[PDB]
């Protein structure tokens, strides 16, 4: 029954929707945020507000929106602005009261209960007495509590509540025992009489239910002696536990003042009073700590915090550094921990232990922020630098574990070095200047190296950022004695696991001209060879084939290694990956490019240096010999053709002919012309003539492309399907499918000609980026994750790509919407071609209108249509919606830090079966597409019309923009994690020629783009100056990537009208 | 063509520019534009000839010779150019082009280089030249309206509103009022310092008007200088009284139903000599001569396959 009563609700909303996409009222609107309420969708409701506001100021008074924007103390001073500009107005008081007991303010509705009494007004006099009870019971006063609740009528759940209260103050037990079971009953025929349509009160009735059996606890609390322990665990456990947004813990804890003083709780209001601070009420958590103190507001300001009670001041320390008091803040702290040290020292007799252990891990905490305040209030120069390196060192102390205090002294040590580093390329711009800096730099790095290492171990699977740090001082160093040391010692010191996270920067370093650098790297790689190889095989594989010596020589060694130790399963990955670039591009289809190419550069450039080093190692490929059915049938139908064809080429060589040279020529627009034919005829491959090696192929010990990971039983490749089905396309991709030895299917994309190590490392962020989501509280809460596929390398053209099921590309599903809907495919295109015929060449004035045109005679439903007829249901449609629009708008914000660029319909797809969107092909990222000469992208991310559309109505209001800074939130949070990752391949060896296509040394290209990175992760990416927060930076990009003016100039096979 | 006392010319995405006769709607010869839309017509002074900036490219017919191809082309010069004036005498030309200059063509002498350039950031939508003809005003599409001093090359910009890119510019031929029109739909009006002759020159600001909601894409004073201008993507050309700056005339090719679409961008406008009467350059492939005062469809020029961008209108003697 219950699972089928929100199908309904799920279904009604639909048709409420299709009409509010007929005439936006505020009649739908109000049965909108109603009925997304009932579905328990509350910020996608918060949406249908903002468009409420937005269009219609219209339920009026900005008090009144503020006030159903929960914002109470937005609503507070604009109904104080709304009362003392006006007059009484009866109404405006119940408001201004609604929001002094939601903010807890019981100071101000006491006072505003009684010193406003004439309240002639009935109603008035009803409400009114709910109110003043319970600012009377957080005040105290319990006569006032007695006088009020006299007033509520014992009808009301709130009536026969606030008995419960008053009978256990004046310790009336089986009175109060019955109070709460009529409150019961008084709710559960309440929760049938709004049933559906009411507010956070079916939400709210589990804060009220909640206080009820707490009430109940409180009762246990009073007459039998024997569970004040086990009542306070239950009670702390489901706190830190719980998660209620402030406003009910304090009813909570409200019930809980009944039995135990602040004084005795402690540890329950500071946790209390430390997500006021987090959640950003501040004025109330100073209170809760006020008290706790016993002492001012610190109204005697000039006057030192009191020592009292350690825990509570160091609160208010850093609630004053959170509010504005912050050089204030910075004063107290230094004075508090000197008499810390001193509480310690003098005041420890020895049957004092645990007082001083707590004692010095507090002090370590107080360090730690001595040191980020200092940064904080002077920044890094040569004063400041030595005074938090201090700092840190003494928190390293205080506490010797604790990631935080390692880690903060390393990154000081390394930003140590970057100071002075940065320093002399600023004085090399205008011999014992470097010595000095040798000096300097050495005395800074062996410190930043030993302090990443300690704070790797106390990591331990959550060190990425650390772990690609060692790296960067280790690589970057062309090694000094005393750094290799401090290095060598880490890695016998730090477990193995750690270095797989980071397998392809290590190997991208292999062919290292460094010596004592390549030293260690080679012996640790081997070490990650004893155990789990198999994390090695696939890139060592890759790194042996390759044409820079050093590089695949040092490779070989690796393997040999292994050889010693885990030989067949070298020789088996040896072998498959073999094949498999074999099937990537068979001899025919390297054969037809390179013909191509070559009658490009002679027929079209008059060049025959060029295209003799075209086609040389195609004949040198095959001098070789056939050596599968495919290869020999070539061989027969084309090789002797082309073998007389460089008979020719080589005539022309010695004699400078034109004649012997135009003779191969001929042969060669033959076979061509051959293949050419035989071109769309590949829609299939069968193993059994292309590769029988892979055919061959039962129960491995090498595990499926892209699945082993320790934690996880090794999945290894029983068997190899016999048939690759292949894709028709430019560069005929394979459908490469694999059998598990665990029985399951594993498919993958065999790509000819596409560099695939960059995917590598965007899959790699990808992952970081989603154990940040899984960690941040409210991206977890909302499911929000990057839908990542397995990269496996194999040369620098080919590679496997991991083939996520239920997937279908937004064009496809189009296509199919279209041709079922018989609408011409490319309508859009064809409306704008007939219009303006020189469409590429207009002004952008021009290019707005036939876009706009366009635009306005298309539907921009599909997308939104064809996933509304998928849905077998109604629920399963709600749900794959905000699956989508939140996994959208992930990767508009990523995608953005990413610079990711080229988001055309086939570039992304949508899983069928959750909605989750999922990116693939990452090759241009950084503003790359944007600076690109023809058809440059003015867009950050596709936020496309009928995307947009598919949404809720109210879209880019409700769960798009708020999933939008959710995310944005986390990742300038974690902004150097982040930072460290891309750094980590923007400086990458192999993968800088992804920045020299600004042409169709990089040292200073490379600087830019990681500038640019971090003002996107600080709010600088707009205006140089400014230093946007969250909300806004978003608010302005999903503007650019909405303007006409944008998307008009969009290439025309970007779809901007999809 | 250039021999009837009236030249009315028209130009758009259909790869042709007409020309009409005034007083009837029958067209008299049409050209030759191929490759590319016109994005501007400008009849030189001289009345010999009529200019054509296109893509990358100005091409310039003959109004005397009444049948041939274009007599001199402007080539060398990326990206689209978007607006044309001539100076009285004869042999000058200036162009805005989307390489964000602003140029100087010598008409008697050859290269396909211009006398002299002057470059912003962000590209020139338009180019007006101030009746003393020693005063260019420039403005391009940051927002930024340049006097250039075609003397002192001393450049003097000055942005109104403005983070919005400002569409076209017109100055009255009493040299006593110059106007800009944004893509907000803004028109913004200056009183005019007449410093001039050992110059100052100076812009004092009178009035925005929020002429349009859409896209305003273009201004024009009145030869009187007792009326403005003011061409749209609402569909709509505005005519308003310098007096008041009230709105006097709407002229509008608004549908009749709102489920249309709309159907036509308000792309230019040209007054009559007597400034009694306006011309009207639509994408509904429809030029159109309207009364100033009755806002009365007087003639309707239907001839063009596709839109219409371009106007050019002659009143001399
Ligand atoms: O990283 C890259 C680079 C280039 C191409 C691709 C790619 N990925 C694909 N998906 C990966 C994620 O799960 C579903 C399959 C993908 O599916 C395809 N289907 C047809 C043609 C090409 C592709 C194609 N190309 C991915």
């Amino acid at each position: 029954e219950r699972a089928a009563k929100c199908r309904a609700y799920a279904k009604a909303l639909h048709y409420k929707e299709l009409e509010f996409q007929k005439g936006p009222t505020p009649a739908i609107l109000e049965s909108l945020i109603s009925i997304n309420n009932k579905l328990q969708q509350p910020e996608a409701a918060a949406g249908v507000l903002e468009y409420a506001m937005k269009h219609f100021g219209e339920l009026e008074i900005q008090a009144t929106w503020y006030e159903k924007l929960h914002e109470w103390e937005d609503a507070l001073v604009a109904y104080d602005k709304k009362m003392d500009t006006n007059k009484d107005d009866p109404e405006l008081m119940l408001g201004r009261m609604r929001c002094l007991e939601a903010l807890g303010e019981w100071g101000q509705l006491h006072q505003q209960c009684c010193e406003k009494w004439t309240l002639v007004n009935d109603e008035t006099q009803a409400k009114m007495a709910r109110m003043a009870a319970a600012a009377a019971w957080g005040l105290g006063q319990w006569d006032s509590m007695e006088e009020y609740t006299c007033m509520i009528p014992r009808d009301t759940h709130d009536g026969a509540f606030y008995r419960a209260v008053l009978a256990l103050h004046q310790d009336l037990f089986s009175l109060a025992q019955q109070c709460i079971d009529k409150a019961r009953d008084l709710l559960d025929a309440e929760l049938t009489a709004m049933a559906g349509e009411s507010y956070s009160r079916a939400y709210g009735a589990m804060v009220s239910c909640h206080m009820l059996s707490e009430l109940e606890e409180v009762i246990q609390y009073k007459l039998v002696p024997e569970r004040r322990e086990i009542i306070r665990q239950i009670w702390w456990e489901r706190l830190q536990g719980c998660q209620r947004i402030v406003e009910d813990w304090q009813k909570i804890l409200m019930v809980r003042s009944l039995v135990v003083s602040p004084h005795e709780d402690m540890r329950t209001w500071l946790k209390y009073a430390s997500l006021c601070g987090k959640s950003g009420r501040l004025a109330l958590a100073h209170k809760t700590l006020v008290l706790l103190l016993g002492v001012d507001p610190s109204r005697q300001l000039d006057h030192p915090l009191p020592t009292v009670h350690p825990q509570v001041t160091y609160a208010y320390m850093k609630n004053m550094w959170k509010s504005a008091r912050k050089i204030d803040a910075f004063q107290h702290m230094q004075h508090f921990v000197q008499t810390m040290q001193q509480q310690a020292q003098h005041a420890i007799a020895t049957e004092d232990q645990q007082h001083k252990q707590e004692l010095h891990k507090l002090m370590a905490r107080c360090f730690l922020k001595l040191g980020e305040w200092q940064l904080n209030l002077q920044g890094i120069n040569e004063s400041t630098i030595p005074k938090v390196l201090q700092y840190y060192s003494a928190a390293t102390e205080h506490d010797r574990s604790w990631y935080k205090a390692w880690h903060a002294w390393a990154v000081m040590n390394f930003e140590a070095v970057l100071h002075y580093k940065h320093q002399n390329q600023a004085r090399d711009e205008k011999k014992k200047v470097t010595e000095d800096l040798s000096k300097t730099l050495l005395m800074y790095t062996v410190p930043a190296v030993q302090g990443f290492f300690r704070s790797i171990s106390l990591s331990r699977g959550n060190n990425l950022q650390d772990t690609l740090r060692v790296l960067t001082l280790w690589f970057d160093y062309g090694h000094w004695p005393d750094v290799n040391e401090a290095l060598v010692e880490g890695v016998k010191a730090i477990q193995i696991d750690t270095w797989l996270q980071v397998i392809p920067q290590l190997i991208a370093r292999i062919d290292t001209p460094r010596p004592l650098v390549g030293r260690l790297i080679h012996q640790l790689l081997t070490d990650i060879g004893r155990y789990h190889p198999q994390a090695l095989i696939y890139p060592l594989t890759v790194a042996s084939k390759s044409t820079t010596t050093a590089r695949h020589n040092a490779a070989n060694k690796i393997l040999k290694n292994m050889c010693e130790h885990s030989n067949t399963l070298v020789q088996q990955a040896m072998m498959v990956s073999e094949e498999l670039i074999r099937v990537a591009i068979l001899w025919h289809e390297m054969w037809h490019e390179g013909l191509e190419e070559a009658s490009r550069l002679y027929f079209g450039e008059r060049n025959v240096k060029g295209m003799f080093e075209v086609l040389e190692p195609l004949h040198a490929m095959m001098e070789r010999g056939p050596q599968t059915l495919k290869e020999t049938s070539f061989n027969q139908a084309y090789g002797r053709d082309l073998m007389e064809a460089q008979e020719w080429c080589r005539k022309y060589m010695k004699s400078g002919n034109v004649k012997d040279l135009t003779q191969a020529w001929d042969l060669y627009y033959h076979v061509f012309r051959r293949i050419s034919k035989q071109l769309p005829q590949l829609t299939s491959l069968e193993l059994q003539y292309v590769s029988p090696k892979l055919l061959m192929c039962r129960d491995l010990e090498l595990a499926v492309p892209g699945t082993y990971d320790p934690n996880q039983p090794i999945i290894r490749i029983q068997s190899i399907a016999p048939s690759l089905q292949v894709i028709t396309s430019k560069q005929r991709p394979r459908k490469l499918t694999l059998m598990g030895s665990n029985g399951h299917e594993f498919v993958f994309l065999l790509k000819g000609h596409e560099d695939l190590r960059q995917d590598e490392r965007v899959m790699q962020l990808f992952g970081l980026v989603n154990t940040l989501l899984a960690n941040d509280p409210t991206s977890l809460r909302k499911n929000l994750s990057i839908q990542r596929y397995a990269v496996i390398p194999l040369s620098t053209n080919s590679g496997l790509i991991g083939w996520v099921p239920h997937c279908d590309t937004l064009h496809a599903l189009i296509r199919d919407y279209r041709e079922k809907k018989k609408i011409l495919l490319n309508i859009e295109h064809r409306i704008m071609l007939r219009m303006a015929p020189d469409y590429d060449h207009l002004t952008l004035m021009q290019k707005v209108e036939v876009f706009e045109h366009a635009v306005n005679n298309t539907a921009g439903d599909d997308l939104a249509k064809l996933l509304w007829l998928k849905s077998p249901s109604s629920e399963v449609w709600f749900d794959r919606r905000t699956n989508y629009t939140r996994s959208l708008a992930v990767m508009s914000m990523v995608g953005y830090i990413l610079g990711l660029g080229d988001r055309h319909p086939s570039n992304l797809m949508l899983d069928r079966l959750s909605g989750k969107i999922l990116h693939i092909d990452f090759g241009d990222c950084f503003e790359v597409a944007m600076t690109r000469e023809k058809f440059p992208e003015k867009i950050p991310f596709r936020l496309t019309r009928m995307l947009t559309n598919a949404m809720e109505v109210t879209g880019l209001d409700g769960n798009y923009r708020i999933t939008c800074h959710t995310v944005m939130e986390v990742l300038r949070e974690h902004k150097d994690s982040v930072m460290a990752v891309l750094e980590a391949f923007v400086y990458d060896p192999l993968l800088n020629w992804r920045l020299m296509d600004t042409n169709t040394a990089l040292n200073k290209k490379a600087i830019q783009i990681i500038n640019r990175v971090r003002d996107k992760l600080t709010g600088r990416d707009f205006s140089h100056d400014d230093t946007l927060d969250v909300p806004t930076q978003v608010e302005l990009l999903i503007k650019q990537a909405t303007s006409h003016e944008n998307l008009c100039q969009c290439y025309i096979g970007w779809c901007p009208f999809w | 063509v250039g021999s009837d006392p009236v030249i009315l010319a028209t130009a758009g995405y259909d790869h042709t520019v007409r020309f009409w006769q005034a007083h009837s709607g029958i067209c008299t010869r049409t050209v030759q534009h191929q490759d590319s839309q016109v994005n501007a017509l400008e009849v030189t002074p001289d009345r010999s000839m009529i200019a054509a900036a296109g893509y990358q490219h100005i091409r310039m017919y003959d109004l005397n010779s009444n049948n041939p191809n274009p007599i001199i082309s402007y080539d060398g010069v990326n990206k689209n150019i978007a607006s044309v004036g001539f100076h009285e005498d004869g042999r000058w030309m200036y162009t805005g082009g989307e390489d964000c200059t602003a140029r100087i063509w010598d008409l008697r002498s050859r290269n396909l280089q211009c006398q002299r350039i002057f470059q912003v950031n962000a590209p020139i939508n338009c180019v007006c030249l101030h009746p003393n003809q020693a005063e260019l005003i420039v403005g391009d599409q940051s927002g930024a309206i340049h006097i250039w001093d075609l003397k002192t090359d001393h450049n003097e910009q000055l942005i109104p509103e403005p983070e919005v890119s400002i569409t076209s510019a017109h100055i009255d031929p009493d040299a006593s009022y110059m106007a800009a029109v944004n893509s907000t739909g803004n028109c913004y009006v200056w009183n005019l310092t007449g410093g001039i002759g050992d110059e100052v020159t100076q812009l004092i600001p009178k009035t925005k008007i929020p002429a349009h909601t859409r896209y305003a894409l273009q201004c024009r004073f009145s030869p009187d200088s007792t009326l403005l201008a003011t061409c749209s993507a609402d569909q709509t050309c505005k005519i308003w009284r310098t007096s008041n700056f009230s709105l006097m005339t709407e002229l509008s090719i608004k549908s009749g139903n709102p489920g249309e679409s709309s159907r036509g961008w308000m792309w230019g406008c040209a007054f009559s000599g007597d400034s009694q009467y306006i011309v009207t350059a639509s994408s509904d492939n429809l030029a159109r001569l309207w009364c100033v005062e009755t806002g009365e469809i007087k003639r309707e020029y239907g001839g063009h396959q596709k839109a219409v961008v371009c106007l050019a209108f002659n009143d001399s003697v």
